[PDB]
């Protein structure tokens, strides 16, 4: 949606014209990622289950009084609910790699999350713990090769700027 | 709106499942063959506007009675308004034979042609004729068998995507019917 | 970005090097006009906050967009020189038009004769004419995107209708140039809670703008025009004529058969050769490719294909006293 | 557009008569009980961040497809345009009980609702449990039954209030049908 | 068997099938102009796009004829009472058996590679045994309606 | 001018957000894609009044009714301004070539272009004839590598589907 | 606008020179550390908003004079501006170094940005100290010289690039002064 084929065809289309020699450039360069990301995207869905064993209590490790009443995080359920939170980010991580630009991460994780998040009074500082907890748990030659390592955490600190 | 790579991730998103490595090389084949692709929508654009009016000049000289008084491509306004009616065509699969999927193809230049041919009096058949040229002449651009015009590739196989960009040539025939 | 009084960009007539912002704005069109005494007032820039402003804006130009509170940033940067004096509300919705958010739900995500139409209802708040309709759409063949939305804004329409200071709204006028201009404005501008949005094509408007006969339904008039003039036509009266289009506005039902396209058939019992009405006139459609070992020759059984009644004349003039 | 005045005098312009003295007397009713209104309206803006949120949340934990992918709330910025989609609801009943009709709420609020909500493809009947909640809110707000927030009003009887405001959500579980 | 000269033959007939029913039309008018004066029967805009109509029907049908290569369902969903509907909407038999016999004079041509104004670029032999066979579908059609 | 640099810096500038993760995908494809065509400017600046000479001709070998009296060269200085005419388009091919798109054929070449030649009367069919025999003498194994020699032809019929 | 690989094309249509050999070697150079200009736009915007909200709250602990009645951010209103107006030049500076010139950051931001902070009354002395920390910020990631985050790269030099950012935040210097 926000990928790199789709703005090409959408700056094709605002002047009208065709596919020209420039945009011939752009489609290149995903054969020089593809290899890089595309395995970044699979070793993040064979360990989805085991980061969140990581970072899930990790967010309350950090801050441990929203495991009160009258708070974010009033029983077991809601903390099952907040595990289901997170994993629907690291699906959308996962989703933006396949995809290649910061398409998906946009209108179904980011688009409204101010709205969401203030109303329903969930607290931001703990969204972003779970995504900088799992920016520097991430080792170069345990987990993947380098450069798979890299546009892999560029995506972790892009939606802890759109919660910043 | 969408390519081929965000295809496989709306409909891996309805079913709320990652994309693993089970369901990924059928992506991961069609970037090993990206470089063949990408000279091939350079085949088509290279002579576009020569294949646009030996489309429309071809639809004229099966049926004569357009240019006759009352035919839809009789007055030269007309003429020139039937002459980009298939330059849009020929744009808008060259954008989806890019991308991968006609996403861009289906709800820009095909949603509500149906009726914006049939109020203005835009004959059924004959728009169907001049995209079946539109078809013939672009399988042959990249199986290199245009009888004419030879263009220079490394030497192999492209079909694949003969086949690829035909069934975009009649979602444009059975979306006009 | 500009400079902190600027009236007009780009120089397209010269008398735009020497032109003065208005210092006040523009007065209403001098007709009469009964309908615009029931109707709210205008937004202007004078006599309205930042509030009202991007409130209106956001009722009229973007349609009913549900704009969130992080998405859209350009247009929080064209709004942020509109309060510094950088360039007034007739060059913010030219800034507005040019935007990217503008582009992803009306330019990319409609189709190409629906993107002039929506152009018509949020710039100038009415519907076009065929022959303006096929003027704004070669632009968009040879010109691009960027100079279409000049012409709304550098035309003599708009600068006469809300100059430099008002917000663009539905004007209504008293005479009006053709009467078919009247109702198909009125069928372009419903009231609340309308959102061309995932109305993915119009369909009724895209056919009735494409011949200047076809005078379009009277219940999508009678619908949208201010109440007290239109009480004593919806108890239950037209009323249910009203509950059906709107199920059928929505979903967006495709008008060849009722509308455009209108083939007295035969009657039922006539015929009886093929059994049901069903399926009467299917005939199969057969499409081969021919190339290499990869065809798919499917064969279909296409629909009930219909006469063209337009291409079949042609008959009866190409064979009058010929042939 | 109309207040609970000018309801009235619509009626007597039909038959071209004076508001005289029997059909004043229903409307100096309405004045004498002219306070309890007002301090009705306040009590339902004051506490209407907290109102609008348990009505989108109660609709979830009875129909739990909503958030499950296939649904209409399940992305962040669907659940973003819902809860604002059940605050513009709320914003045009308490114009509606601030002025005494529903005439506001008739046609800047419910004109178009239907249409808009078949092609976006929100569901009918659980808007119907969101604007219910809702009811049965603002009917406990203005009585002072509320459990959780006690306001601070005088003694004395707003049921015939509360039979109002009932009479407004009524209007929009209607029109959504 | 014979299977790519089988899908020859349905392709140069589908590819031209819009000359083919405009032709036949024409010439239906070109020695009988009655049906285009007052009172005839292709004589309106709404009568002329029925008939128009009516040769593509029967041409779709015998294109999945040759397709499927037994004439078995142009009998049973086109012909099966196509006699008894001409005679109640008063299609005149004696023009109908002037269409069905130039479409079979165009598709001969078009297979055989021996149309006037256009050589499909095909590859070397001789469709001509698939030629009569379009010709056994097209004189069962012509003696249906009659 | 219309670079794949510009191409996403002014379409990420509409949208008014930083530069993002395929925005820096395009880039790539430069990093790839420019050495083919570095090396197709070094074959035509070292021989560039070659092909003028030797190619501007031949649509006066193809016309020979342009130096008839009353027509478009009339005498020596309108052919002298001819392959001046034809040294104008080879000189923006050679700045296409290092820019990357159709950045400068645009606005120096094609722009403009349909209303010159009408009102001084100079035929399009002439200066069409002139580029496609420029296009028509490329071959591998002497003139350009084989990769450059596609690309060099990708622009040159760009110039002439935008008068023909 | 205007990158550097139309730069060195608009400096050669003036002596109407081709474009060749003996200054295609600066052009080669461009795209031999291209690479290390690459990560350098990846260690700035992904730690953005951290970077553009020290650099005014550092601003506001070295004067406050501006949080004062009568000062520049003195109200809620004014902060957020002042938040918004540090990252939109934030945005153009890395408009810039993925171009490889000032053309854009010039002329989409800097044209008239003198003349609009004359007439609002907003201090220059303080926006210059303002950019100079996000000057001082940006040479800290790429030469990787920043205390609370270390991030990791193919070891070596950028020591190019810390001299050519620092050409682009003072550019705003000689404009705004
Ligand atoms: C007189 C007023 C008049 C006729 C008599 C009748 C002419 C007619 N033409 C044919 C034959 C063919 N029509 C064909 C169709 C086409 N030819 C093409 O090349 C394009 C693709 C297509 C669309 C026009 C073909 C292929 C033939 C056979 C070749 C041939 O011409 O012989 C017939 C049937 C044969 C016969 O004469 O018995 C007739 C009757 N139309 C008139 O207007
Ligand atoms: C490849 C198609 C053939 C081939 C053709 C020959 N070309 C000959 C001369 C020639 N070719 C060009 C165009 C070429 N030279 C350039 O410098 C550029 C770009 C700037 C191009 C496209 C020119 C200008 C000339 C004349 C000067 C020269 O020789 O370079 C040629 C010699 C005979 C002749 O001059 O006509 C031949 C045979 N050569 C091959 O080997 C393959 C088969
Ligand atoms: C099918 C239409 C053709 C055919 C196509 C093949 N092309 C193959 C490889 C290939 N293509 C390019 C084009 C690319 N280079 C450019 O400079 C530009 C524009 C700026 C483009 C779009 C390149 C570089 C390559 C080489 C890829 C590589 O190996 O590095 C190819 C080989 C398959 C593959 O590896 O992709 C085929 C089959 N060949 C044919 O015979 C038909 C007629
Ligand atoms: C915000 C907390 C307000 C407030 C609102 C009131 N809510 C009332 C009733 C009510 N609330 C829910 C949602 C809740 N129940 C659930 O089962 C779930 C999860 C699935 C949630 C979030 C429901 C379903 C209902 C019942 C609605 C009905 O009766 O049909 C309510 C009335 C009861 C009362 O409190 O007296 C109010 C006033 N309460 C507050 O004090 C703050 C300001
Ligand atoms: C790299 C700096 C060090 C190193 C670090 C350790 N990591 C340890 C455990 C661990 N780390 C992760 C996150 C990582 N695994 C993934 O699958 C993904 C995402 C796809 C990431 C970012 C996980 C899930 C775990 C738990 C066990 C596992 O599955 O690997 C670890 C053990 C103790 C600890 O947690 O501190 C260390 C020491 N280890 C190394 O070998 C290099 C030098
Ligand atoms: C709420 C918990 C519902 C639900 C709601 C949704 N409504 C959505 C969009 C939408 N709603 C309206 C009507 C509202 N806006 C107005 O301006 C007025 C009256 C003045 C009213 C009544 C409009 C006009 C729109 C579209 C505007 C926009 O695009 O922002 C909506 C968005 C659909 C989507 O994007 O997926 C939702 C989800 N849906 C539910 O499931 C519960 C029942
Ligand atoms: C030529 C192959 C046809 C034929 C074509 C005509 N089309 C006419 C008007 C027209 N066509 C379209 C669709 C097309 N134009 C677009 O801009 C887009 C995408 C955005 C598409 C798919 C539209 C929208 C229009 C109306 C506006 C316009 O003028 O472009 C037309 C003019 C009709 C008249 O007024 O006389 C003709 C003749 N007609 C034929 O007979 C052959 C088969
Ligand atoms: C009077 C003898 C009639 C009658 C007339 C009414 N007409 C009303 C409004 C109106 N009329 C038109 C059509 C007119 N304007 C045009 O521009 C053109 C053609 C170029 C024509 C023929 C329009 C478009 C409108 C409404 C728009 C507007 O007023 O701005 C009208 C007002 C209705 C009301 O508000 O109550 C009346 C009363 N009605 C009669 O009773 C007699 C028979
Ligand atoms: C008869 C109407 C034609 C004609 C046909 C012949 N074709 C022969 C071989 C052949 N035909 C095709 C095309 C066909 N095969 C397919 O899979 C499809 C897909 C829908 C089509 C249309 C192919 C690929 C081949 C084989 C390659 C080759 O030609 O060598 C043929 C040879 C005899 C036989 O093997 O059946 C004949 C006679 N030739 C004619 O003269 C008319 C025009
Ligand atoms: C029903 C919702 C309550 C309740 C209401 C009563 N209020 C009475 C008097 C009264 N109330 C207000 C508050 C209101 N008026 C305003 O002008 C504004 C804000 C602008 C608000 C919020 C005022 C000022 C008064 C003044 C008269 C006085 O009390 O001296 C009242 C007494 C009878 C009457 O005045 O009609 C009642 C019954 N009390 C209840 O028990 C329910 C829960
Ligand atoms: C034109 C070459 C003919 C001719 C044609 C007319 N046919 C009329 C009505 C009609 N025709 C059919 C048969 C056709 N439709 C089918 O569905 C199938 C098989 C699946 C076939 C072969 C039917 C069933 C009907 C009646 C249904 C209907 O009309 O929709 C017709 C009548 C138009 C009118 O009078 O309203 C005409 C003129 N007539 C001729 O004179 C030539 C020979
Ligand atoms: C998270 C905050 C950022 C980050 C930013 C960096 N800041 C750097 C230097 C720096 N920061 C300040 C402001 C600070 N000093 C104060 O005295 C006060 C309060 C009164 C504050 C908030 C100053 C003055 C400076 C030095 C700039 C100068 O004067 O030249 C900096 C570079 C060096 C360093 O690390 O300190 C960075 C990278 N650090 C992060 O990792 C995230 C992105
Ligand atoms: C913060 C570190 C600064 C500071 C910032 C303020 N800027 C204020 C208003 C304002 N700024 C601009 C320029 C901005 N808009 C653009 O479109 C572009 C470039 C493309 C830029 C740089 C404009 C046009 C405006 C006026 C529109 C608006 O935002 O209202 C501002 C508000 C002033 C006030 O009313 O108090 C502030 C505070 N001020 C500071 O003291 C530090 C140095
Ligand atoms: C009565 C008028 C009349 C015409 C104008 C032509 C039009 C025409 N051309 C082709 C067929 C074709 N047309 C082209 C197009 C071109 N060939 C080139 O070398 C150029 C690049 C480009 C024209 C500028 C190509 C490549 C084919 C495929 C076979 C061929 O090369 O001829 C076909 C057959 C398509 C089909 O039905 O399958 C037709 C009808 N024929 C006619 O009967």
């Amino acid at each position: 949606m926000k990928s790199v084929i789709t703005t090409v065809v959408s700056a094709a289309d605002a002047a009208g014209r065709f596919p020209s020699n420039s945009d011939l450039e752009s489609i290149q360069g995903n054969i020089q990622r593809s290899a890089a990301r595309l395995e970044a995207a699979e070793k993040l869905a064979g360990n989805h289950e085991a980061v969140v064993k990581e970072a899930g209590d990790a967010c309350f490790a950090k801050y441990a009084y929203l495991k009160n009443p009258g708070e974010a995080g009033e029983n077991q359920e809601k903390i099952n609910k907040c595990y289901r939170d997170v994993d629907h980010y690291m699906r959308l991580v996962n989703y933006c790699l396949v995809v290649g630009g910061t398409g998906p991460l946009d209108e179904w994780g980011i688009a409204g999350a101010r709205e969401v998040y203030r109303t329903l009074n969930l607290p931001t500082s703990a969204y972003v713990a779970s995504i900088a907890y799992t920016r520097d748990r991430l080792c170069v030659p345990r987990d993947m090769s380098a450069q798979a390592g890299v546009e892999f955490s560029a995506y972790l600190d892009y939606l802890i700027n759109a919660l910043s | 709106m969408l390519d081929a790579f965000s295809r496989v991730v709306v409909n891996s998103d309805a079913k709320a499942a990652y994309v693993g490595g089970s369901d990924l090389q059928a992506l991961k084949s069609f970037i090993a063959d990206g470089n063949k692709r990408l000279d091939a929508v350079n085949s088509i654009v290279s002579n576009a506007s020569c294949m646009v009016s030996d489309a429309v000049s071809g639809m004229i000289c099966e049926n004569p009675g357009l240019i006759s008084p009352g035919g839809n491509c009789y007055t030269n306004r007309r003429m020139a308004a039937c002459l980009r009616d298939g330059e849009i065509i020929l744009r808008y699969v060259s954008y989806a034979l890019l991308a991968g999927d006609a996403s861009v193809l289906e709800d820009r230049c095909l949603n509500g042609l149906k009726e914006t041919y049939i109020a203005l009096g835009v004959p059924t058949n004959s728009s169907i004729r001049a995209v079946s040229i539109m078809k013939a002449q672009a399988v042959a651009f990249i199986t290199n068998t245009a009888t004419e015009r030879k263009m220079s590739f490394a030497a192999g196989d492209c079909t694949s995507l003969a086949s690829e960009v035909a069934s975009y040539f009649d979602r444009v025939g059975a979306a006009i019917s | 970005l500009t400079l902190p009084g600027t009236a007009e960009t780009n120089l397209a007539v010269p008398s735009n090097a020497v032109r003065k912002v208005q210092p006040y704005p523009i007065a209403k069109p001098p007709s009469y006009s009964s309908v615009d005494s029931l109707r709210p007032a205008r937004v202007s820039r004078m006599d309205a906050d930042w509030a009202t402003i991007y409130e209106q804006v956001r009722r009229q130009v973007m349609g009913n967009a549900y704009v969130m509170e992080g998405e859209a940033p350009d247009i929080d940067v064209a709004f942020s020189q509109l309060k510094g004096g950088n360039l007034t509300v007739r060059e913010f919705v030219r800034a507005v038009g040019k935007s990217a958010s503008y582009r992803t739900r009306f330019m990319e995500a409609k189709s190409s004769y629906n993107f002039v139409l929506l152009n018509f209802k949020h710039f100038l708040g009415r519907a076009p004419t065929q022959e303006e309709v096929s003027t704004h759409i070669q632009i968009l063949a040879t010109s691009g995107l960027e100079a279409e939305i000049d012409s709304y804004i550098d035309s003599d329409e708009y600068k006469a209708l809300f100059g430099d200071h008002v917000v663009p709204y539905v004007v209504y006028r008293g005479t009006y140039l053709s009467s078919e201009r009247f109702n198909r404005m009125v069928k372009a501008n419903p009231g609340g809670a309308t959102s061309d949005k995932a109305k993915s094509n119009l369909n009724m408007i895209a056919t009735v703008a494409a011949d200047l006969p076809t005078d379009a339904i009277d219940v999508m008039r009678g619908l949208p025009s201010p109440i007290t003039s239109e009480t004593l036509a919806f108890g239950t009266a037209y009323y249910w004529a009203k509950v059906e289009k709107e199920a059928s506005e929505g979903r967006s039902a495709s008008p060849i058969g009722e509308k455009i396209g209108k083939f007295d058939h035969a009657p039922i019992s006539t015929y009886t050769s093929l059994c049901s009405y069903d399926k009467v006139n299917k005939a199969p459609q057969i499409s081969v490719t021919n190339v290499g070992s990869d065809e798919h020759s499917y064969v279909s059984v296409t629909s009930k294909y219909i006469a063209p009644d337009m291409a079949a004349a042609a008959q009866m003039l190409a064979d009058c006293q010929k042939y």
